[PDB]
DNA sequence: GAGAGAAGCGCCAAACACA
DNA sequence: ACTGTGTTTGGCGCTTCTCTC
DNA sequence: GAGAGAAGCGCCAAACACA
DNA sequence: ACTGTGTTTGGCGCTTCTCTC
């Protein structure tokens, strides 16, 4: 019996076929097996993409990066415009809510006033001080899923680009002052370098004629939900957990009840399709 | 009526034409501040919706849409000028004016626009009615007119010499007949855009242009408002050929006011730029008289 | 809300009218606020003016290195606790990072801007430097704005006030004559040259194969044109009714079907 | 000047083009810049592939894997035949030269006598005891480049497969004895599971008719050498080192003189093409 | 070297002759070595015989669980320090892991092989178990081989000797009658059935696009046939002169050009 | 000569033919152990090189290669048998014998081999000369002959009934005329391979085969050597149809030796397998006489 | 004289790292 | 709302240009 | 009666982890 | 000699089969 053979040995589809079974029956035996699906690290789920603004100064991404220079650790606060890619970076001695506000205001003076900003839930971004500063300027601030740095991909990539340019500059003049290098790198990135795919600079996109209006949006999502095996983003696990039913699923993540009391948001990269127990 | 994007495509163009004709009705903002508020509001909504529609769809421009769009423009803009008053005042109808300007500007830049269809709907009378609007004291109107005339000149080929002659005539009238004009700063910018695209060798008509209507433009009392643009234009002309710069400096030294005045410094500024170009090629033919005139 | 915008920035009336405020409401806000009651260059980034200003405090002094464009009035200012040639270089570099590379710069004669270090800095970027011995209006505007901000809140870290002031006079206030903002006048793309005896054709955007995000599809659904391009996405009409911003990773450059 | 502009700002090709340069000149400016190439983490070099036997029992790959079970750490010695993929695995209490020899002899009894065997330079494989045991059986033993686990890809992948099956079995019977599970998994892998690409089991390949003789080999390699930027496999580095000239380059690695006294073997994945200084 | 092979394994003469040794040399090695001086089943893995043997040591005892196929004589033995039903199950599982799944197994009546646990183990694998109350030649061969190995080296960990003995009697020694080795007789694929009124066509190998390893190429150089397939590579003739084993990652399944 | 892979492909086939004819020379190993050592060594090298060549190239088999390859086989194998001697001895020419066997086996399995070209070069005389070699006392030769005859029977279609009649004749001669035969174990394996490929309904010729030459094969004194294979064959026959099993057991009970002998147990073994198949389908027609005969 | 090398130029998938 | 992304790089196809029989 | 749903089956690129 | 690899998986194209106007 293919069912008994798989229950004893957990052999694959081609093994079950030769002992007598059609491809569909062996395939259903594999699909209905909980042990196989909890322990196979493979899964096939869609990819998510960060939310991008409809026009300049609509959505921004911010992050803090460490840089080592002259036995001193500098904290670079970086803001990137999700439409044009324009970068504002400031170097500070430490990470603090006051420094976050100062860097945001410097970015506003450099680029403009953004409608929304989103950052990972860092200690200096969830403070009451930062929320009050954003609210006084009518800036709506949202946060990401914890322990998922890929949800801020654009700003992290910009951190890499900025640090690479800084290393290139310091390779020539080890005695070059930090602010000189940062200013030259910012000028190079925004005014000199050309974006790979649109063949235009960041500054050209940022000050392009705003004549094209904002395209309309739609808040309608899928009205159905499924069962999911899952892994918690914070702690990596060898085998999946669940399965459990999703309260609601957005484009890029879902609500999974992790325990009997609290639910949580999990991205599609840590979810695996299950089968309905009924 | 109904939203243009919520109807079948078979009659969508008909609804677009209906909304286009719905903007043909005029509204007076200067007569009284409060009159037909909801009519103005729905007109603003219709203009915004139409311009949002036009720049997100392709293959929507067809022959039965070409003429009356211009008509709508002619209905909204070609009109008698407000009385002169010599900070400048702003037109009370500016909301709808800005909507129609931005709509026309995006319409003229549509990738589906064909330049061979407007040759029977946009003619010299439209050019005159558009150019006469440059006298407006509203800087927004002048900026939009600059960015509109530039594209019209660039796209069309059979209406270039006519615009050049018309701007020569308006320069003559401004410099000789009537001094009252304020759309002079942007016209020189458009001219500089045209001059920069010249080839070699230069045509003698351009020499007539500079020697008749461009250099004499310095003897106007109101040069202070538009000193840089004019200067830019000559720098955009002499760079093509350094041989034809001697008449320029010869006339420039003659238009210099022999008496002390605050206006002198601007002249010096111009000379500096010319100097920064005239030093090479061994140009010392008029260096001595220039120094003699500068010393006094 | 224009009232909060004024109470935080103390900008001009044209700034309020550009927002939801009306002329009479803007005037009311003006007279209800207790605290508020030539172009020698030819092109943007052609000639700059560099000045050093002293900011007076109750028990300390600040040095403001200010660079102003002589075509748009665009202001780039940095605050320092001292003054030397290297700091002048740093301020010039920051001004370049915000505005761009100037062609010529102009300034007074002094210990800074005349040393060999500053000359070396200017020569490496190919900037011609001219010196003279004797605009001050921009300095006055900045001084009044900083004083108003400090009067509103004496407990400011002397950095946010400067950033807000630059934002106000660059992006919010409107130049009276041209009725434009300094930022928009400075960074507005200029009219392209018009070639003679050659029609100015319209640039054609390329064609792409695309995939719908969030579907885990693997077959590219036909080639289409792009309405707009930006950093990280392109506006692709998915159907004849709506359009969507598709990321580059889900796009593949194609050839026109002809 | 494009050369001066790049020397100051290190801008990209499209930036250098607009300041006046042909694509070739800007491309050569970028190629000849040392700072750009030492600091860009990108490189384009060929891929290597482990050496595979010409027939069954020609080359084997071995490795040790840890497994956790009943608060006890078991050491699985795994041997894989590089031609057929046949697996021999034995579970021991510790890793020792004696255990290595015992596992090798068990594998020989299970599968046969191999001509050559290669393993990573583990502590229990480089001992004199193991070399003497291999020499007594006329087994030639070679080792891999240190700190490069990918050079033993087949055996590491087999470790993953074996552990996945073990977890599947223990998911049902937590009280199942270890040797029972290992024997069932070995039977499933060698006799039941089917290889993905050749559509045959490992045992079918291992005992297939040996009628096809060994194809001939060629020891001829490339007679030319180049300059290379490099990174040391043991210690990761942000930026490249060098460049230096290769003493000789084989198919998959090269000799790079790391210091003035000792040279070393570096795989193609940690090398970057340079330009001749003369 | 056959001399070293005998001195380590003490195999038969046919084993030496299969290697470089000659008949007279093999006989000389035989008489120079001081220590050396029916089929009831129908198919392989059809009927097995299970026996338990006691190995005598100077101060301890070993239990050998031995399973022998009744068609090829293939031997699978495990050594234990005790004996019970679970250990019988473990030995059967190891024998299956080396040889395969038998159809029927045969053994004596005793505390093991008759308990409910062993019956449950056999039923889960669908193996029919029959019991009888009374081959012993295989036991004798194994005993002599272990004694010879221990005499050669008294300091053996009692595991390597068993592994070497199994290797010798399975892969090295040659059965006298059929002149084959036990391993080769056991694992030799059998003659496929011959369908009636239908020609036995030759199986056709598929066609692949391939790339040359070590070149960083990106264009697949045409489709070709495969001479041989194995785990991890396929034999592809790169030219009309030589062939190379190309890995699967550099291969792409194709369709015959027709 | 020269290596086959080191010549241009234009004349490579010619060199292959030359090496093929180079193996037509015979060498005697039984006459004296040492004679023409280097000739034998180069013959071994040539055989190994040719077989290594044939299995790594495609489109090398062509019509002018088809006949004489068989000729080479006929030159090396079709010969008088060594005198009978009743451990069995091994042929002294086994090295070259194994090389030529493996060469022919790989040649017959080449994917470029065409079964429609050997119909004019391999005929019934080749079949007889190949089958007569099954009497050899060398087990290696018998194993190779089994694996060769199986493929020849499988590939060809017009030579199947002839082989069946020939094996029936050899069974008759072995069971009645001469008892001296030792190639009986492998022949039954080939038969079982053929039987397993039968269809439904069974032909009456196969019934004649079992009732005439298969069941009587039990009354031979030398059944002990080939007891299992024969048994396998009948299990491969009665599984197709359980109705035709009664004659099998009826004859099986008659061939049972009525006296006590060690040979009895094998008979019982066969019955067990038959029992394991005969219990279903309510087969108790001959259960009582079978039990009566088993009791005695 | 003219078609074959040679330089030029644009495009791209795989790798890489952002705590 | 929740959600990965932008730049570097040897190889390739393709176009333009020059030295040779 | 017959073409449209529906089930069946084989193939595959991207992800994954092997300390 | 030095050198990454084999299995899982939802989606797709393609073939075979059944219920309906
Ligand atoms: C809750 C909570 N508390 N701590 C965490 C947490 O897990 N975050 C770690 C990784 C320290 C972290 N990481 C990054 C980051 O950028 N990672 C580098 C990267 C970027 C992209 C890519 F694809 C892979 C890696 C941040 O920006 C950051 O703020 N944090 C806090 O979650
Ligand atoms: C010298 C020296 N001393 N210690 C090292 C050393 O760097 N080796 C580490 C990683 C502990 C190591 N690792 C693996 C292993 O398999 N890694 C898991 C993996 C496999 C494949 C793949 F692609 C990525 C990761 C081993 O087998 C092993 O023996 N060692 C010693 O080098
Ligand atoms: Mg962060
Ligand atoms: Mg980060
Ligand atoms: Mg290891
Ligand atoms: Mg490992
Ligand atoms: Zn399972
Ligand atoms: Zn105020
Ligand atoms: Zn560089
Ligand atoms: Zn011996």
């Amino acid at each position: 019996s293919p069912a008994k053979l798989h229950s004893f040995t957990h052999c694959g589809q081609a093994a079950l076929t030769l002992h007598g079974a059609t491809t569909t029956e062996a395939l259903n035996i594999l699909h209905s097996c909980h042990a196989c699906r909890k322990n196979n690290p493979q899964h096939q789920m869609p990819r998510g993409h960060i939310r991008r603004g409809l026009l300049p100064n609509h959505i921004w991404q911010g992050d803090i990066t460490h840089f080592k220079y002259k036995n001193t650790l500098y904290r670079l606060h970086v803001w990137v415009d999700t439409f044009s890619g324009s970068v504002s970076a400031t170097h500070k001695k430490r990470e603090t809510s006051s420094e976050a506000i100062s860097s945001l205001l410097h970015a506003i003076a450099h680029l403009g006033r953004p409608s929304h900003i989103n950052t990972d839930n860092g200690p200096a971004y969830a403070s009451q001080e930062f929320q009050h500063a954003c609210t006084s300027l009518a800036i709506r601030h949202t946060t990401h899923i914890p322990y998922n740095p890929t949800s801020s991909g654009l700003v992290e990539r910009t951190n890499g680009i900025l640090k690479t340019l800084l290393y290139k500059y310091f390779s020539d003049n080890p005695n070059l002052p930090m602010d000189n290098a940062l200013s030259v790198a910012l000028w190079t990135i925004n005014h000199l370098n050309v974006l790979t795919h649109c063949q235009k600079t960041r500054w050209q996109l940022h000050h392009s004629p705003r004549l094209p209006p904002i395209p309309e949006e739609k808040p309608v999502t899928t009205s159905k939900t499924h069962w999911y095996y899952f892994k918690i983003p914070g702690l990596n696990s060898r085998q999946w957990k669940g399965p459990q039913r999703a309260l609601q699923e957005a484009a890029g993540a879902a609500l999974i009840p992790v325990s009997d009391t609290a639910a949580q948001w999990i991205p599609w990269k840590l979810l695996k399709r299950a089968v309905c127990p009924r | 009526l109904l939203h243009i994007r919520d109807v079948p495509p078979a009659d969508q163009e008909k609804l677009f034409i209906q909304k286009l004709r719905q903007c043909c009705v005029l509204f007076d903002f200067v007569s009284d501040p409060l009159s037909d508020l909801k009519w103005k509001e729905v007109k603003r909504a219709a203009l915004s919706e139409m311009v949002e529609y036009i720049t997100h769809n392709r293959n929507v421009i067809t022959e039965p849409i070409y003429p009356e769009v211009v008509h709508m423009f002619a209905v909204n803009m070609f009109r008698t000028l407000p009385p002169s008053s010599n900070e400048p005042t702003l037109e009370a109808a500016w909301p709808h004016l800005q909507l129609v300007y931005e709509f026309f500007l995006r319409f003229l830049e549509s990738p589906d626009f064909q330049p061979n269809i407007a040759k029977k709907y946009i003619d010299q009378k439209f050019v005159l009615q558009l150019l006469e609007l440059f006298d407006s004291e509203d800087p927004r109107e002048r900026d939009f007119l600059k960015t509109t005339l530039h594209r019209i000149y660039g796209k069309f080929l059979g209406l270039r010499a006519y615009i050049r002659k018309q701007i020569n005539n308006i320069f003559y009238r401004f410099i000789y007949e009537t001094e009252h004009h304020n759309g002079i700063a942007e016209l020189l910018e458009i001219l500089g855009s045209i001059i920069n695209g010249f080839a070699l060798p230069l045509k003698e008509e351009h020499k007539i242009f500079l020697l008749k209507v461009l250099l004499p433009l310095h003897k106007v009392k109101s040069l202070s408002v538009y000193h840089p643009q004019l200067a830019y234009c000559v720098v955009q002309f002499l760079e093509k050929d350094s041989t034809l710069t001697e008449p320029v400096v010869m006339a420039l030294l003659k238009y210099w006011p022999k008496t002390h005045s605050p206006k002198e410094v601007m002249f010096l500024n111009e000379l500096e730029e010319i100097l920064d170009v005239i030093e090479p090629s061994e140009f010392v033919k008029i260096m001595e008289p220039l120094f003699r005139q500068l010393a006094k």
